[PDB]
RNA sequence: CAAGACGGACCAGAGCGAAAGCAUUUGCCAAGAAUGUUUUCAUUAAUCAAGAACGAAAGUCGGAGGUUCGAAGACGAUACCGUCGUAGUUCCGACCAUAAACGAUGCCGACCGGCGAUGCGGCGGCGUUAUUCCCAUGACCCGCCGGGCAGCUUCCGGGAAACCAAAGUCUUUGGGUUCCGGGGGGAGUAUGGUUGCAAAGCUGAAACUUAAAGGAAUUGACGGAAGGGCACCACCAGG
């Protein structure tokens, strides 16, 4: 109460603020590496993707856009970068 | 005279009274409801439009028919309950109860009650104005 | 109770009144 | 001046054989004085009759029409025409914190009985839920009511008259829209709220001793 | 035998569970009827057996239910049980004039009145009971009663205030 | 069997829309809020006169239809009330543009309390269900974020008080900008001008008169009213 350290947010709490409100702002988002099943091929797509992501070779769907995050094929395999 | 049943076995018929908001009607029909029976009202046990929808002319009408089936034969009878409905009232005041526990302190068995009033699923304007009420 | 105002409604109060009015040797 | 009751005589009516009881009770009718007949004011007659009174151990708020139109010598013979709840049911089920979903098809049988079903589902709580009232969006209840159109057309247009009471004696549509909207939004007391009968093809009376015995 | 059935609602289970002693009670000891309640179908089922006489007591305690279903208390009930021509009338508060929203909101206040004093006055003069529902008005009494309360509630949503009311309706009460 | 109307219950601490308003299913048509965003431009913004768009109900013109209700009117009782009922109420097409059109409360911005409910979107997560669902997905449950709608509360300060989360951050008085008021009558009157076929709509005085006009709460009183009590200096039955 009435006495809390502004310059020195605690991790979760900074985390749970919004992203706009933060002490510096920093977005939710994040890039991803994506591997077909069918293919061996690595694809760097963005989390919250708008745009149906395909294949280069296999033209495989490879993430749907949705609301939020993309719904990514069941199937593909992921790994979120740096 | 009467229907050729035995005595363990009863007739059905059904008896449709209808509460008015001045008087009350006791009609009573056979299952189908197109041949009548009997139908007494306020204005035929007392003369005095005081007494029309009073719970004491709805009594000596339930009386009047339910010996009038007794004599027919009629023994048993659906019941099914009215209210004026439509833009009125939908619910079955104190004469319709006071003939349902007329005609079962008679000794004829009661059968069914069903309240069959007209509520609408929506209907056109009130009687009254946007002031006029009861009084 | 609604029998109870009913019924002592058509009924008489009775009992409790007292009037003061009004050997060996 | 005179008692016309005295005239008047006593019919029997009896239920088809798709019902347990089947003595429905009688019909008091006018005798023939020449000008008109008895068989012609009773061909039109119309019986409200609770299944309870058809069956024995089922159900008492489930109300059948079944309409009269045969003699057979102090016998009248009776067929179906329509189907529904009473008033007290369809009052107590209407709860508030739910939402109700209502939907109605025109559909012909295999024999030319063209009919219209009404039916109305609600949404339901379930057993964990905290929350006060359990609402469907308007896409789920488009949903529902499709689902709803497709299984009541899909067991009513590839079956006869015999095989469709029999389903409406215990229901058999209401459970089965119950069971299949279960992954769209949880329902609670589906039934076929009301049957109508918007067409009755050409009189056969074999089809009659065939729904008698 | 006879059978009756009741619907209870959602929001009257409760006070049937609470109450339920001094329900049952008065229908199996001086009227000898059978009663019991059907969780399933939420109804109350109230049946004859072979220890009742005086058949139109079932009709009378059917009514006796019915009025703790619509809200009134088991005293009044049990008043049903007792008295004979006693009756229970309903009718919406729309049914006399039409109001909307915050108008009927306003009309209910008025009809229950502050501390819900008015209500008890009409009640305590007429020798009636008045639930009130949502929207709907119950009145239990004998009929001319009945025509009394109905007559005051219907002049506190004719607009009249209810100071006004109160007067007339203690003076009314002297025929 | 038909004709028009209305979409009850569900229906809310609700939702949508600039407001007026909006509740039967389905198909089509073009818009939109909020949310998600490591997209794009780069100051494009706020407030505003005239004018324009829509603007409840009633009402004025052309048609169609008239089910209910119902101004006027005709009766019957006693301004209330009942019976019949015209215009109207409904639809289309032009008008008129007024409401207690309310939060009796310009708009844009910053800072400033609590509780635990709700609507939509998004995020993270065990579990129970779709007759142990054979993976996702619906339906619940737990937590969080963002705008919304709305309860109760508050030594936040403020107020004349009712009360207020703004009506606070105001004699410790300056964030930007518009309208408007200056004691009560005369008086929204007369006049001048403008608009409207018209009705009327906008603007709008003074001479003179007056010491009050008005606001917020709470109870002093208050002729009376409703219950009891006692009394042969009151009554009943009597002498």
């Amino acid at each position: 109460p009435l006495a809390k350290d502004l310059l020195h947010p605690s991790p979760e709490e900074e985390k749970r603020k919004h992203k706009k409100k933060r002490l510096v702002q920093s977005p939710n988002s994040y890039f991803m590496d994506v591997k077909c099943p069918g293919c061996y091929k690595i694809t760097t797509v963005f989390s919250h993707a708008q745009t149906v992501v395909l294949c280069v070779g296999c033209s495989t769907v490879l993430c749907q856009p949705t609301g939020g995050k993309a719904r990514l094929t069941e199937g593909c395999s992921f790994r979120r970068k740096q | 005279l009467g229907p050729q049943v035995a005595e363990g076995e009863n007739v059905f018929g059904v008896c449709h009274i209808f509460a008015s908001f001045n008087d009350t009607f006791v009609h009573v029909t056979d299952l189908s409801g197109k041949e009548t029976i009997c139908r007494v009202t306020g204005g035929m046990k007392v003369k005095a439009d005081r007494d029309e929808s009073s719970p004491y002319a709805a009594m000596l009408a339930a009386q009047d028919v339910a010996q009038r089936c007794k004599e027919l034969g009629i023994t048993a009878l659906h019941i099914k309950l009215r209210a004026t409905g439509g833009n009125r009232t939908k619910t079955p005041g104190p004469g319709a109860q006071s003939a349902l526990r007329a005609l079962a302190r008679s000794g004829m068995k009661i059968g069914r009650i069903e309240d069959v009033t007209p509520i609408p699923s929506d209907s056109t304007r009130r009687k009254g104005g946007r002031r006029g009420r009861r009084l | 109770p609604l029998a109870d105002q009913i019924l002592a409604g058509n009924a008489v109060r009775a009992g409790v009144r007292e009037k003061r009015r009004g050997e060996e040797y | 001046v005179v008692d016309p009751f005295s005239k008047k005589d006593w019919y029997d009516v009896k239920a088809p054989a798709m019902f347990n009881i089947r003595n429905i009770g009688k019909t008091l009718v006018t005798r023939t004085q020449g000008t008109k007949i008895a068989s012609d004011g009773l061909k039109g007659r119309v019986f409200e009759v609770s299944l309870a009174d058809l069956q024995n151990d089922e159900v008492a708020f489930r109300k059948f029409k079944l309409i009269t139109e045969d003699v057979q010598g102090k016998n009248c013979l009776t067929n179906f025409h329509g189907m529904d709840l009473t008033r007290d049911k369809m009052c107590s089920m209407v709860k508030k914190w739910q939402t109700m979903i209502e939907a109605h098809v025109d559909v012909k049988t295999t024999d030319g009985y063209l009919l219209r079903l009404f039916c109305v589902g609600f949404t339901k709580k379930r057993n964990n839920q905290i929350r006060k009232t359990s609402y469907a969006q308007h896409q789920q209840v488009r949903q529902i009511r499709k689902k709803m159109m497709e299984i009541m057309t899909r067991e009513v247009q590839t079956n006869d008259l015999k095989e469709v009471v029999n389903k409406l004696i215990p229901d058999s549509i209401g459970k089965d829209i119950e069971k299949a909207c279960q992954s769209i939004y949880p329902l609670h007391d589906v039934f076929v709220r009301k049957v109508k009968m918007l067409k009755k093809p050409k009189f056969e009376l074999g089809k009659l001793m065939e729904l008698h015995g | 035998e006879e059978t009756r059935k009741i619907p209870v609602p959602a929001n009257r289970y409760t006070p049937l569970k609470e109450n339920w002693m001094k329900i049952f009670t008065p229908i199996v000891e001086h009227l000898g009827l059978q009663i019991r309640f059907n969780l399933k179908s939420r109804n109350v089922e109230i049946r004859t057996c072979k220890e009742t006489k005086d058949v139109s007591a079932l009709t009378k305690a059917a009514d006796f239910v019915k009025a703790f279903i619509l809200g009134f208390q088991v005293e009044d009930a049990l008043a049903l049980i007792r008295l004979d021509d006693l009756f229970l009338e309903s009718f919406e508060i729309t049914d006399v004039k039409p109001l909307k929203g915050d108008h009927l909101s306003r009309a209910i206040g008025r009809i229950a009145g502050k501390g819900g004093k008015t209500k008890f006055t009409i009640e305590n003069v007429t020798r009636t009971r008045i639930v009130l529902a949502d929207v709907k008005v119950h009145i239990l009494g004998s009929f001319q009663n009945i025509k009394m309360a109905r007559t005051a509630i219907c002049n506190l949503i004719l607009g009249n205030p209810p100071s006004k009311v109160y007067g007339n309706i203690r003076a009314v009460a002297s025929r």
